[PDB]
RNA sequence: GGUGAAAUUCUUGGAUUUAUUGAAGACUAACUACUGCGAAAGCAUUUGCCAAGGACGUUUUCAUUAAUCAAGAACGAAAGUUAGGGGAUCGAAGAUGAUCAGAUACCGUCGUAGUCUUAACCAUAAACUAUGCCGACUAGGGAUCGGGUGGUGUUUUUUUAAUGACCCACUCGGCACCUUACGAGAAAUCAAAGUCUUUGGGUUCUGGGGGGAGUAUGGUCGCAAGGCUGAAACUUAAAGGAAUUG
RNA sequence: AUGUUU
């Protein structure tokens, strides 16, 4: 997969980690 | 410049800052000229202009307000009106008008 | 099932009293009726004709003439300077690379009342000895050609009339002027007065506009 | 000696239009359209829609009066192509051919002075 | 590698060129790099010179010139023949043809 | 030493009202509590009263501005363009 | 009190009278005291003097313009305010003007207006932060504040009371030839809906 | 109208086209270049004001005040954020027409945010010459920008002479370019990427097979988006560079 | 104009 969106996948995904440990306490 | 002229009087020659001194130099004719600040009062700006025209003094305005005319002649206050006694070795009673 | 044209009646542009030609052409409008006169239909119409066609040599096919009809005689619209612009194919023809192009514009009021904005232009040019290829100037020099093109075109308006400035325009002593307070400067091959623009008009004044 | 019009060909990619008006320009004489001469929608900017359109718009110039021609020629200009369309130069042929005579042809094709961002995106169509 | 000795485009001691659009896809290119072309074509051609000088009210019209300059994309100019794949010595040849 | 790291003068409303609210509170706050340069009198001696009202200390020259500053770019852009216009139609 | 911007108290002399006018002006942003107001036809273009509205060029910036000549200041008189000429009509002797609220207007060239605009500017940038803050704000102007919802009233109290859940029930956007008791909502309302896109329609 | 061809769409309430006007916002064509300026990002209408700057010239002055720089600062395209203004155009989203096997893509028509501006953030780009900065030296050449010098120079007029433009030669500084390479390099190529196993002019930063991974975690900055810092477990014999023939 | 995979 080309390299921008490999990185635009990751920072989704590095998004919802910080929502899920945001969610939890 | 004029501020050049100014410096050079202030280091060199004689001068009085303030309106009452100035006031007392023209009644007492020792003034050469005065430089009044842009943003003196009205009323005082034509109360020197009577005691200028009064003693045949010579006048400049200084196109700055009390703050710059402090800061050209070297002082860390203000000054609204300078009178120069004597020029020193300075050309500013030559090199006006 | 109507044929527009059959209730159509013609008029004759009569332009100047000055140019060289008063017959420009014709134009055709809406014959007058009740609520609608043809001379409403008029009095507005700008026209655009050549100076060459104006003049009658073909030395003025660029700058074309707008001429308004400012009123109605007889069936005769007597028309009045209305603004100049040169032609597209002359303007692209004479900007051309390797050489640097200058442009003035000032807005100024004829001696009775009209505000003009007159656009002149102007381009650099090689010497007879010249070598290098492209003769551009240093931007102060036009700097000093804009000042000088800007202080002869309000000095030509402000002392002239309407008339006297459309009759100074054909001979082009105002581009003649220009290269000679330039050719100090930058020899400035190609001056012309590229444009005339009315911007306001005064009083209608038809004792003024009635000597043709 | 003679009675002029004005041509105002506007000749565009997917059409032309033949538009004779009096010299003023707000009276107008037989706008016809190359979109009026064929039914294809393809034909429309075509030459031959054009030199009908042309022959047409001359027939009912010398019908209403009109012999002469000063001829005006633009593209769509503004900001999109600034090059006339195949049918302008089939038009103004056929207006010259067709008894009309020819005067002071001008291409008046609007020209911004860098104006108005060109529509596309800055990918541009991508065929 | 690098395919050209400077790139692509020229612009050598600038950093930021405007862009221009591309009159065939609109594509937007650095000025310098843009494929420019003028075009000074006859304002009719077509084929019919002789027949708008017959036509013609004026003797001896001199018809006028339809000026242009064209600003292509690389990819426009390519397709479109203006501009071709040349080898890799010929590429190193600047004059026009 | 320094007493609050970012609240300032906003320290007086605690916990309450959001931070964006106490933010944009806290600009005007600073501004319309500051002392300004007299146009008059040359000193550092000019503070509002009501909203619109910055009397200077010294002279007691007052001076009608904005509600929060003593010239908004909006009345110092009315005067450039005021004058302006004075001195085209008088030359 | 109850005025956002401030009042400049400006005397003149009585013209036909031996005494003093004094007159309360909305005070313009520049305006100092001590500072002399010059008001009419020949008053000099500067900030706090009163000119017809045919008198100043185009683009002046004016404030407390008059609707009709001599209703002593109708327009733009809240703090921060201005009406700006956009033009003259001098056959039939007139001015157009744009209005705060972004609307054209064509005035008398008899019509007064004040140059400069309204003192006390940006006043509404500062949040009120506080139910007591507006509840001094509105004491000083009237018992409009604070306001019950309609909707948590009950069907005798408002059209908009009642019902299991707190809701409208009918379209809340109310014809302009409703009556008083049903002009509750958005009376008229040509659309609804967040803003998106220009102002200014032509 | 639009396209390869169409369709959505507008249209005898006159669309499109024409003429004369007006409004708004953006932009600054052509001139425009292997041209200029700036630390870079960037900067192209006129004029005014405000400060700044390089080069040149200098028998002016000071006299080592310098070079490069962890920490620390200023600026920093676009997009994005906050709040006002503005919102013409184009247009992430969205809506629709068409292609298509599907087409929530390319193409067409609209259209929100945005695009513009003010006040604040953000601090990232193939932010590129993928080439740190300072200094010295080692080929040839012709152009070109800025400054200076000289000429029986050409043209231009003021009255001697004069600046200006140009020509010729030289010179300093700059953007580059052409040829050749002693030389360098894996080569492409390179006047620096040379003066390197005959290896040392000064100095800062960075890399150590490919992935996992610029990930997790902690810290810090940020309103947020994110920025800066940044592993390991595990996995793998290639991945990669330049060039050759197919 | 469209034409997937091995
Ligand atoms: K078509
Ligand atoms: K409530
Ligand atoms: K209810
Ligand atoms: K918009
Ligand atoms: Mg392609
Ligand atoms: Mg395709
Ligand atoms: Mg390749
Ligand atoms: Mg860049
Ligand atoms: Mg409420
Ligand atoms: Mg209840
Ligand atoms: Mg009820
Ligand atoms: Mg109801
Ligand atoms: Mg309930
Ligand atoms: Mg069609
Ligand atoms: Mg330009
Ligand atoms: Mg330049
Ligand atoms: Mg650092
Ligand atoms: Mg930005
Ligand atoms: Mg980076
Ligand atoms: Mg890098
Ligand atoms: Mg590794
Ligand atoms: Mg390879
Ligand atoms: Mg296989
Ligand atoms: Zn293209
Ligand atoms: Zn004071």
């Amino acid at each position: 997969m080309r390299a921008k969106w490999r990185k635009k996948r990751t920072r989704r995904l590095k998004r919802k980690r910080r929502k899920v440990r945001a969610r939890s306490k | 410049s004029i501020n050049q002229k100014l410096a050079l009087v202030i280091k060199s020659g004689k001068y009085t800052l303030g309106y009452k001194s100035t006031v007392k130099s023209l009644r007492q004719g020792k003034s050469k000229l005065i430089i009044i600040a842009a943003n003196t009062p009205v009323l005082r700006k034509s109360e020197l202009e009577y005691y200028a025209m009064l003693s045949k003094t010579k006048v400049y305005y200084f196109q700055g307000g009390n703050n710059e005319l402090g800061t050209a002649v070297g002082k860390l206050f203000r000054v609204g009106v300078v009178s120069i006694l004597e020029a020193g070795d300075s050309d500013i009673l030559t090199t006006l008008a | 099932v109507v044929d527009p044209f059959t209730r159509k009646e013609w008029f004759d542009i009569k332009a100047p009293s000055t140019f060289e030609n008063r017959n420009v052409g014709k134009t055709l409008v809406n014959k007058s009726t009740g609520l609608k006169s043809a001379s409403d239909a008029l009095k507005g119409r700008v026209v655009e004709v050549c100076l060459a066609d104006l003049q009658g040599s073909e030395d003025h096919s660029f700058r074309k003439i707008k001429l308004r009809v400012d009123e109605v005689q007889g069936k005769n619209l007597l028309t009045n300077f209305h603004g100049m612009d040169f032609t597209t194919d002359k303007l692209r023809s004479m900007v051309r690379k390797w050489q640097t192009l200058i442009e003035a514009n000032v807005t100024v009021k004829t001696s009775d009342d009209y505000v003009l904005r007159i656009f002149a232009i102007a381009f650099t040019r090689k010497q007879a000895n010249q070598v290098k290829r492209h003769s551009y100037a240093q931007s102060s020099h036009i700097r000093a050609i804009r000042k000088v093109i800007s202080e002869i075109l309000t000095k030509e308006v402000q002392g002239s009339t309407l008339a006297q400035l459309t009759s100074k325009l054909i001979p082009e002593v105002i581009n003649k002027e220009i290269e000679n307070a330039t050719k100090d400067i930058f020899p400035l091959q190609n001056i012309h007065v590229r444009k005339v623009k009315l911007l306001k008009q005064p009083k209608f004044d038809v004792g003024a506009l009635m000597a043709l | 000696s003679q009675v002029f019009g004005v041509a105002r060909i506007y000749a565009s990619f997917n059409d032309t239009f033949v538009h004779v008006t009096d010299l003023s320009g707000k009276e107008t004489i037989a706008r016809v359209t190359g979109g009026m001469k064929v039914k294809a929608d393809r034909d429309e900017s075509s030459p031959y829609a054009a030199m009908l359109a042309a022959q047409d718009v001359a027939a009912k110039c010398k019908e209403v009066g009109i012999t002469a021609v000063h001829v005006k020629i633009r593209a769509t200009g503004g900001t999109r192509t600034k090059t006339p369309g195949p049918g302008g130069q089939a038009a103004l042929r056929a207006l010259a051919r067709s008894g009309l005579r020819i005067g002071r042809i001008e291409d008046v094709t609007p020209v911004p002075s860098d104006s108005t961002r060109k529509k596309g995106g800055r990918r541009g169509r991508r065929l | 590698p690098k395919k050209r000795a400077s790139n692509g485009r020229n612009k050598k001691g600038r950093g930021h060129v405007k862009p221009v659009r591309c009159v065939n896809c609109s594509k937007s290119i650095p000025k310098d790099k843009a494929i420019k072309r003028m075009a000074i074509r006859n304002i009719v051609e077509a084929a019919a010179v002789r027949d708008l000088s017959e036509a013609s009210v004026y003797p001896e019209y001199a018809l006028p010139k339809t000026y242009n300059k064209l600003h292509y994309c690389v990819s426009c100019a390519i397709h479109a023949r203006i501009v071709r794949v040349r080898s890799r010595e010929d590429r190193k040849n600047r004059a026009p043809p | 030493a320094k007493r609050t790291k970012k609240v300032g003068i906003t320290g007086k409303y605690g916990v309450r009202y959001g931070s964006s609210l106490r933010r944009q509170v806290k600009k005007l706050e600073i501004q319309q509590h500051a002392r300004y340069d007299c146009s008059f009198c040359g000193k550092k001696t000019v503070k509002r009263g009501a909203a619109g009202i910055w009397t200077c200390s010294c002279c007691k020259k007052t001076v009608a501005g904005g509600a929060y500053t003593v010239s908004t770019a909006a009345a110092a852009t009315v005067r450039s363009t005021i004058r302006r216009l004075r001195e085209m139609v008088e030359a | 009190s109850g005025r956002g911007a401030p009042l400049a108290k400006v005397v003149f002399r009585d013209p036909y009278k031996y005494r003093l006018r004094e007159e309360i002006f909305i005070a313009n942003e520049g305006v100092h005291t001590g500072q002399f107001i010059y008001a009419g036809k020949k008053a000099s273009l500067n900030v706090g003097n009163v000119l017809p509205l045919g008198s100043v060029p185009e683009g002046t910036i004016v404030s407390n313009v008059e609707e009709k000549p001599g209703d002593r200041g109708a327009l733009a008189r809240a703090s921060g305010n201005y009406v700006i000429i956009i033009g003259h009509n001098p056959d039939e002797n007139k001015t157009r003007v744009r209005l705060p609220s972004g609307a054209k207007k064509v005035i008398s060239s008899d019509a007064r207006g004040v140059i400069g605009v309204i003192a006390g500017g940006g006043r509404v940038d500062k949040p009120l932060l506080k139910a007591g803050r507006a509840f001094h704000k509105y004491r000083l102007k009237r018992n409009s504040w604070p306001k019950t919802r309609g909707v948590a009233m009950n069907p005798v109290d408002h059209p908009h009371g009642g019902g299991n859940h707190q809701h409208i029930g009918k379209a809340s956007t109310i014809s302009r030839g409703a009556v008083s008791g049903q002009k509750a909502g958005l009376i008229a309302a040509r659309r609804t809906g967040l803003l998106r896109g220009s102002q200014k329609t032509q």
